[PDB]
């Protein structure tokens, strides 16, 4: 298919989403909920759009890129003014309820928060009001648990549900009390429960292994290797 | 320790009968639950679980997502007063400082003695009747906080 | 330094016999008072549990709403 | 008028309703004219006829969306093999001055009865679940007693006199949460899944509850439809000579000296209801605002109450209908603490899927709280403009927080001298450290 984007020609996929074809060509687009191996949903509203029908239009409607299909003569923005101060506003009331303990955090500078943070720009805080606190969990040796950081994303549960097949963890909560993880404490049973370190964008469930003896991503020597 | 009567079980299971899908049944057993036992325990959402075939987390998060489902236990009478504009234009605020002066107690906690449990509520459905409130599945109209004690005293 | 923990004081007066010893371990940086930053501590910000502070009683955080509760 | 004759030409719904408030059973409802357009429905008219006349009816929604209801009935797939369609009627409200469904439902079940019946064959479905609430027992106990009248009257089961058409009806009592009003949080909620809303274009009447094609229609519609398949199509159209056909159950609450509930045609303004329908209101209130659809539109003043409450004649007030169930403000009430009761509301009552609403009704509520206490500071009715400015339609994954914003929207249009008055101390955000100079712009 031929979209435009920032009143340029492309040429993307047609039967893909409209986030991960402007993620293809380069682009950037934040989002939170959206994950390449999990489909799409809405728990988020971090990947908004304003999207155009004919080639010149004023108003337009701002739309989820995650949700729109990247069909043949589709006219979206992402740069502009509305779509921009939107994404700041939904990062805002991310940092509305989150707790000042980024030093001493597990996720630190390998935080995919703090990268869409930082990348739409939203540094000043108009939030005076108190915080949202939880309580914790014990998830066994492996994942350590800290219901703080969240952000109500729910790429957690979809992976751990639909993907890993996992009967474990889940949602357990309300409008803004929203809980995810295990209905009591207890080691997650399920075998691919070590992936939420790198599904969960925020430092929820972390590496308890790497969680003793931490050090940050900067200070890691990698190397690409075999299991 | 939880279990399941089997009075639980012959509603559960037909309750079942009425869905395509058993998860479908999983609010009603959740509310039979609370008709017989007044709460939800923890055993009850593994029981739940077990007898439907769903996973513990999904029993969990549905009986953690609705209102009306208790997990912390409550008292033998469940206040349930009106928190909405309606009621709060007819005067609710009259109501539940009167509730607050009687029980001795704050909303959403419950009496010493276990006799009730005051509680907010969306809305009751009964709007140009006034004031409005539930107690033990018993609504109450054009509540004034003058005859407060006076209904109060009708439960055991 | 987020928590304002290492500092410059006005000391200057150093210099060694050995470069071996210019290194200073962790006994000889950490002094026993707040230095340029009297009235300040990071962990009444942080929302990590801590000995003495348990969840919400730190600086604008309120308390745990339980997840089961009765609260609509 | 405070005496109202209701014959069955004007008040299609309500004619047929008991003067000491008991329910019609089965018998008193087949007295006056019952279960007459289910039987010409089930004997001599096919289902794509029963579409074609709600279609060209002009009944719409009366859920608060106002969607017409024969063309949600046309995005019925045409292949013959998904014949496990299901039909679903929303007697959840949860909604604050919302209580039609609940008369409807405690004097009036045969006529839900009938009217899913009719729905069901014209939609060929198999199923139908009205979704009630917890709340709601009497209803629920009138309900379930008209559901087995009519079974032991041999309707409602297998071949419904003699048609061949198979139709089982069931009651499902949620337990409450707002959220489970709308369609796709109610299928959600009727799979015994937490209640979220789902995305679209994948409609429900393509793939709703467990992913067969699904109907879900309010109360009044389906207590509007039988009356139209047994009194006519052209007689629907000829009681109200306005754009929006029918009757709708209006009425004023909140202070009012009669604060009642009455079926009227649409084009009727709610000053005349006000006046003589509530009777006016009570001693010493001077009527400062009003709100059109129960505490989920937006306020309009004094000078809106002229308007005819239509669809389209509110539309372009900058409201909208909803509900029809009126509400009045009066001078004695700060619309500080009633919006801030509303949002409150709003916010707990709302589901925890998508961001803005979830972060952002809390923030007006503890923005709502600063200016009732008196501790209102510079920032705060910019940030709650800004605040419902981006909790529009399309903004959020549902319809709840558009909703829950348009108070927000009245309230800061209208009586903005309020929320100014309700700010005293200057902006505070940032305490000192003793240690570092602060970087205070000027
Ligand atoms: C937050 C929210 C709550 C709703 N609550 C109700 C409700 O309680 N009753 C209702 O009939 N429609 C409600 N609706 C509207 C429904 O989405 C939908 O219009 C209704 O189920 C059927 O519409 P209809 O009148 O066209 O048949 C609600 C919508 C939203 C967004
Ligand atoms: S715990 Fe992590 S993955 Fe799960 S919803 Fe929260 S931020 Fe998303
Ligand atoms: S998860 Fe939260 S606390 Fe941790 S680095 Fe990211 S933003 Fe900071
Ligand atoms: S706007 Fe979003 S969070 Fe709010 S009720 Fe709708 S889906 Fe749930
Ligand atoms: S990434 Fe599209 S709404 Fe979350
Ligand atoms: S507002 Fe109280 S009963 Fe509806």
């Amino acid at each position: 298919a031929t979209i435009h984007v920032d009143g340029k020609e492309y040429e993307v996929n047609g039967a893909d989403n409209l986030l991960e074809a402007c993620l293809s060509l380069g682009l950037d687009i934040p989002y939170f909920c959206w994950h390449p191996a999990l489909g799409s949903v809405g728990a988020c509203r971090q990947c908004a759009v304003k999207q155009y029908q004919n080639a010149e239009d004023t108003r337009g409607r701002l739309v989820m890129s995650c949700m729109t299909p990247a069909s043949d003569g589709t006219f979206i923005s992402i740069d502009d003014e509305e779509a921009k101060q939107f994404r700041e506003s939904v990062v805002e009331w991310l940092m509305t309820n989150h707790p000042h303990d980024c030093p001493v955090c597990e996720e630190g500078g390998n935080c995919h928060l703090q990268d869409m943070t930082v990348m739409t720009g939203h540094s000043f805080r108009r939030y005076r009001f108190t915080k949202r606190t939880h309580r914790n969990q014990d998830l066994g040796p492996f994942i350590s648990h800290e219901m703080n950081r969240c952000i109500a994303c729910y790429r957690c549960v979809r992976y751990y549900k639909d993907y890993a097949g996992g009967t474990d963890l889940g949602v357990y909560g309300a409008h803004d009390n929203v809980y995810f993880g295990r209905p009591e404490d207890g080691t997650l049973e399920s075998e691919f429960s070590g992936n939420l370190v790198e599904i969960c964008p925020t430092g929820v469930f972390t590496d308890k292994t790497h969680s003793e003896r931490y050090n940050r991503k900067w200070d890691m020597q990698f190397a690409p290797s075999i299991c | 320790a939880f279990e399941l009567s089997a009075a639980e079980r012959e509603a559960i299971e037909h309750e079942m009968h009425h869905y395509e899908d058993p998860r479908a049944a999983s609010i009603e057993a959740l509310k039979i639950v609370q008709k017989q036992r007044g709460w939800v325990p923890d055993g009850a959402i593994h029981a739940i679980a077990d007898v439907l075939g769903i996973p513990a987390s999904d029993v969990e998060g549905v009986a953690t997502f609705y209102s009306q489902i208790f997990r912390q236990p409550v008292g033998r009478h469940v206040i349930r007063y009106c928190d909405s504009v309606v009621c709060h234009i007819n005067g609710y605020q009259g109501i539940q400082a009167a509730l607050e002066k009687k029980l001795n107690i704050k909303p959403g906690q419950t009496t010493f003695d276990g006799r009730f449990t005051l509680l907010p509520t969306c809305c009751l459905g009964n709007c140009d009747k006034g004031p409005n409130m539930m107690i033990d599945e018993d609504t109450h109209a054009h509540l004034t906080p003058e005859a407060i004690p006076e209904l109060l005293e009708r439960y055991k | 330094c987020p928590t304002t923990a290492i500092q410059l004081t006005p000391d200057f007066e150093m210099g060694e016999y050995k470069r071996q010893d210019l290194v200073y371990e962790k006994e000889d940086l950490l002094i026993s008072g707040p230095g340029k930053y009297p009235e300040y501590n990071f962990y009444r910000m942080a929302g990590m549990a801590i000995d003495g502070k348990d969840k919400g009683e730190a600086e604008n955080e309120a308390k745990p709403i339980d997840v089961k509760s009765l609260l609509p | 008028m405070k005496n109202i004759i209701r014959t069955p030409e004007t008040h299609p719904l309500t004619w047929r309703l008991r003067d000491d408030k008991q329910p019609v059973w089965l018998d008193e409802y087949r007295s006056k004219n019952g279960y007459e357009g289910a039987r010409k429905a089930l004997t001599g008219l096919s289902p794509d006829e029963i579409v074609n006349q709600v279609k060209d009816a002009g009944l719409k929604g009366r859920g608060g969306a106002g969607f017409s209801t024969g063309l949600k009935w046309s995005l019925m797939p045409k292949d013959e093999s998904m014949n496990i369609r299901y039909l679903l009627c929303n007697a959840d409200e949860m909604e604050p001055g919302t209580y039609k469904d609940r008369l409807l439902m405690e004097q009036l079940p045969h006529l839900l009865v009938e009217g899913m019946l009719i729905s069901a064959f014209a939609l060929k479905a198999y199923r139908g679940y009205i979704f009630l609430r917890g709340e709601y027992i009497e209803a629920a106990v009138n309900l379930r007693r008209a559901i087995a009248e009519a079974t032991e009257a041999g309707l409602l089961g297998k071949n419904i006199m003699g048609t061949g058409f198979d139709f089982e009806l069931f009651v499902h009592t949620g337990a409450g949460r707002y959220i489970c009003g709308e369609e796709t949080a109610l299928i959600n909620s009727l799979e015994g899944r937490r209640a979220n809303p789902r995305s679209k274009p994948p409609f429900p009447a393509t793939s709703g509850a467990w992913g067969k094609p699904t109907c879900v229609n309010n109360v009044e519609t389906l207590c509007n439809v039988p009356a139209i398949l047994a009194n006519g199509v052209e007689w629907y159209q000829n009681i109200s000579k306005s754009k929006d056909a029918g009757t709708k159950l209006m009425g004023f609450s909140g202070r009012v000296k009669n604060p009642g509930l009455w079926e009227l045609p649409f084009g009727t303004t709610a000053r005349e209801i006000l006046e003589d329908y509530a009777g006016g209101m009570r001693d010493g209130l001077k009527f400062k605002a009003w709100q059109p659809g129960g505490a989920g539109t937006d306020f309009l003043t004094e000078a809106h109450l002229d308007l005819p409450m239509e669809f389209e004649s509110i539309g372009k007030a900058g409201s909208r209908l909803g509900t029809a169930l009126a509400m009045a403000v009066d001078h004695e009430i700060n619309m500080v603490s009633l919006v801030r009761n509303l949002e409150e509301f709003f916010a707990r009552e709302s589901c925890g899927w998508c961001t803005p609403c979830r972060d952002g009704l809390p923030w007006s509520v503890k923005i709502l709280r600063a200016l009732e206490r008196g501790e209102g500071q510079p920032g705060d009715i910019e940030t709650l403009e800004q605040l419902c400015r981006f909790l529009g339609p399309g903004k959020t994954f549902c319809a709840h927080a558009p909703g829950a914003v348009e108070p927000l929207q009245s309230a800061i249009k209208y009586f903005r001298e309020e929320f100014e008055a309700g700010i005293k101390q200057p902006f505070s955000n940032t305490h000192l450290i003793n240690g570092i100079q602060p970087n205070l712009l000027k």
